[PDB]
């Protein structure tokens, strides 16, 4: 994937992290709003704090690259049964809406993501892929 | 942080205040003074008050322009703590072009002091060549991306048409004679602008090259900004004849992070930048000949196959003719004891992922090799280069050995299969060590595009 594109599919993902039952299951109790937002925090916090190195990282790598932006002929439909260098563009400019953000004090984005990924309104929706239950 | 340091900072003054009355030694006491200003200098700007830092460093810089005393044998003591102070006049204007950009107030008149920078020649320049690039760098965007640039679409619409509507004049000859002066007049700002751009981009170039030299403190940034550079500019001979004759000052063998994004954009062409891209293709695999080997031999099996592509045959050619010409630079195919092997290694990977389909309601496929020659490979192969696991020769080092070179080993096994398709046996039997055992499973599916993402 790389980038959004499963937001498409017969039946979109979510796209926030499968924080499903069982993984959080893993956490001793206290689960997610514990340790885990902690980190969470430390972390987005940095990236938002230095940004450039990120941008960098990727405008590098896929400058002019031969990489193809996005198949869709032999896949996602492929699953089913009975833009050039604008998407470049398009896509790379959404990591710049990540990382800053405007929501902004960084815990309203990690408190966001959170919600959206576990609330069953949205998990109630996905077909197979992961099978949100087990 | 300056909650602390400016309390430090506060009592080098009080500290300070008596030195002349200390010693009698004029030749070394202004020369403490000067720390000191510095010193509190940047502990002020590391909190508020930017305004504080720039004019002290302006002072500072210019009384030590100003340096009157220029040389003196001074006191002994002086030439003994000669080197644990001293200034670095070079340090301070990059410390001054710095202040005065954080703020606006300067817009880009640094440049008019930043050409005369010649700096010096030990250590530490590498943090003045290093903000010398970034400054360079913003300024050569934020102009790229300026409405003047873009007005030049304007000044082609006035051209085309002032040229007709006025020219006929059905209307006077003397308001279209002011078409041609201010027309001339736009398109010598246009080519103006034009040239501050590549002026701006060449020196950040050589800053960067230059840093690149000297240290490895966060070259690890570096890098991916210097690449950036070149290949946004992949155009004329102002950057790419001078990048051919200095690049290869370069006395690292790096650019390893993203190898793969250069050699694929070799090709067939009388251009620069083609040319310091493919001698910076050389050096590399002279060298570091197992490091870049494998993806050279990965093209070239992709390339045998499905050959419709214009492009892929010009790739084929580029690659292969640089090849031959390794074993040429080798000394007499000297190289042949990497190419050899990793060309058999990798058609040997070729065909087993090949006969991975080995069809069968089995789930294994082992007898050991049976029929797969990769037990008399593993025994050719008396010092064999390492597929993976983790090495690296830092910067430069030597690439010329490793621990994979004892893996003349297969434990030859029973392939791994379970959903999609079939896969290879961990097989591997270690080197030195005693893990490894990681399979293949070839197919098609990604391919490259799973591999860019890591």
């Amino acid at each position: 994937i790389a980038f959004d594109q499963g937001k498409l599919l017969p039946i979109p993902e979510l796209v926030p992290f499968r924080l499903t039952r069982d993984i959080v299951d893993g956490f001793g109790v206290t689960g997610v709003d514990g340790l885990f937002r902690r980190s969470c925090e430390r972390v987005y916090a940095v990236l938002r704090k230095d940004y450039v190195k990120v941008m960098c990282v990727l405008n590098i790598l896929k400058w002019d690259p031969l990489y193809s932006w996005v198949m869709s002929p032999v896949k996602k439909y492929e699953h089913l049964f009975e833009n050039e260098n604008q998407e470049s563009y398009r896509a790379l400019k959404g990591v710049e809406e990540k990382l800053m953000g405007n929501g902004l004090s960084v815990e309203s984005s990690v408190q966001d993501l959170i919600q959206q990924a576990t609330d069953p309104s949205n998990l109630s929706v996905i077909y197979m892929g992961w099978s949100p239950f087990y | 942080a300056p909650q602390d340091a400016l309390r430090n900072a506060t009592l080098m003054s009080k500290t300070v205040k008596n030195i002349a009355k200390l010693y009698d030694d004029p030749s070394v006491v202004s020369q403490i003074e000067k720390l000191a200003s510095f010193t509190s200098a940047n502990a002020l700007w590391e909190s508020r008050e930017y305004k504080a830092p720039v004019m002290i460093m302006r002072d500072l810089l210019a009384q030590n322009e100003k340096n009157i005393s220029e040389s003196i044998l001074y006191d002994d003591f002086k030439l003994l703590i000669n080197v644990p102070m001293d200034q670095i006049k070079a340090r301070l204007v990059k410390w001054s072009s710095e202040s005065r950009l954080e703020p606006a107030a300067a817009i880009y008149e640094k440049i008019i002091v930043n050409w005369d920078i010649n700096v010096e020649d030990h250590e530490s320049c590498s943090d003045v060549f290093y903000t010398l690039g970034s400054f360079l760098d913003e300024q050569a965007q934020k102009l790229r991306s300026n409405g003047e640039i873009e007005d030049r679409e304007h000044r082609s619409y006035t051209g085309k048409s002032t040229l007709k509507a006025l020219e006929l004049i059905y209307k006077a000859k003397r308001h279209y004679n002011r078409v041609l002066l201010q027309y001339n007049r736009d398109s010598e700002v246009l080519k103006a602008l034009l040239l501050q751009k590549e002026k701006f981009l060449w020196h950040a170039l050589h800053f960067y090259l230059n840093t690149l030299v000297f240290s490895n403190r966060y070259d690890n940034d570096i890098i991916d900004k210097f690449c950036g550079l070149w290949f946004e500019n992949d155009d004329n001979s102002k950057i790419n004849q001078l990048l051919y004759k200095e690049i290869g000052t370069i006395p690292s063998w790096k650019f390893l992070p993203w190898v793969n994004q250069i050699a694929s954009k070799i090709s067939m062409e009388e251009n620069e930048f083609q040319k310091p891209l493919q001698l910076t293709m050389k050096r590399l695999l002279y060298k570091l000949p197992y490091d870049s080997l494998y993806s050279v031999m990965s093209i070239l099996l992709y390339e045998k196959q499905s050959n419709k592509d214009t492009n892929i045959s010009q790739k084929i050619q580029a690659v292969k003719k640089i090849l031959l010409e390794l074993q040429g630079y080798d000394r007499g195919a000297f190289a042949k004891k990497y190419l050899l092997p990793v060309q058999e290694f990798c058609e040997m990977s070729v065909e087993l992922a090949n006969l991975k389909f080995v069809q069968n309601t089995k789930t294994l496929r082992l007898a050991n090799l049976k029929i797969g020659q990769y037990w008399l490979k593993q025994l050719n192969m008396e010092k064999l280069p390492l597929p993976t696991s983790n090495f690296t020769v830092k910067s430069s080092a030597d690439g010329r050995k490793a621990r994979p070179y004892i893996v003349s080993v297969n434990e030859t096994v029973g392939i791994t299969t379970t959903g999609l398709s079939l896969p290879k046996i961990v097989t591997f039997n270690i080197s030195d060590g005693t893990t490894q055992k990681a399979l293949m499973k070839g197919s098609n599916d990604d391919l490259r595009q799973d591999a860019i993402m890591e």
